[PDB]
């Protein structure tokens, strides 16, 4: 499910 | 609950030396030790593994006594290293892990440990490596990491 990339490249941008 | 086996296979994709194919495969704590020696070796070190007994067997006070051990290294390098980024407000119950082989509370020992491997000095291989697993997986990584990220 895509949106799992956004969480996990959320927690790399930070 | 849905946490222990997801990180199980977490676990899995260390291939450290002792067996981690069971729940009671980690009772002991000596996968753990060894997994967080894959973490970060400069602090969970070859003098801080030495201290963790292997060949435990069914000897459940060793294996409490085991993961008190384990427990306190990660809470130290929460405080240490890692700033207090990890929530440690509700801490495992390792006797029960030890008496009962309690897989919620195992759960809850393995969130700990994906807490350090996602604040560590390697977090974008290891968040990279989760990236790679399987969806189901990710999905139950992604509430634990939410969880032990929040104040």
């Amino acid at each position: 499910e895509g949106v799992l990339a956004n969480f996990f490249n959320s927690l790399l941008s930070k | 609950a849905e946490l222990c086996e997801s990180l199980l296979t977490w676990i899995q994709t260390f291939n450290v030396d002792a067996p981690c194919q069971t729940v009671e495969d980690l009772t002991n704590g000596v996968v753990m030790a060894q997994v967080l020696q894959k973490i970060d070796p400069a602090y969970f070190d070859e003098n801080w593994l030495n201290r963790i007994k292997t060949e435990v067997g069914d000897n459940w006070r060793l294996k409490i006594s085991n993961l008190k051990k384990i427990l306190k290294g990660i809470l130290d390098y929460n405080h240490e290293i890692l700033g207090q980024q990890i929530n440690d407000f509700t801490l495992p119950d390792v006797n029960l892990i030890g008496e009962h082989s309690d897989a919620a509370e195992l759960g809850r020992m393995l969130q700990l440990i994906l807490g350090c491997a996602v604040n560590c000095e390697q977090k974008q291989e290891y968040i990279q490596a989760i990236m790679m697993m399987e969806e189901s997986v990710q999905h139950v990584v992604m509430t634990a990491i939410q969880e032990l990220m929040s104040k």
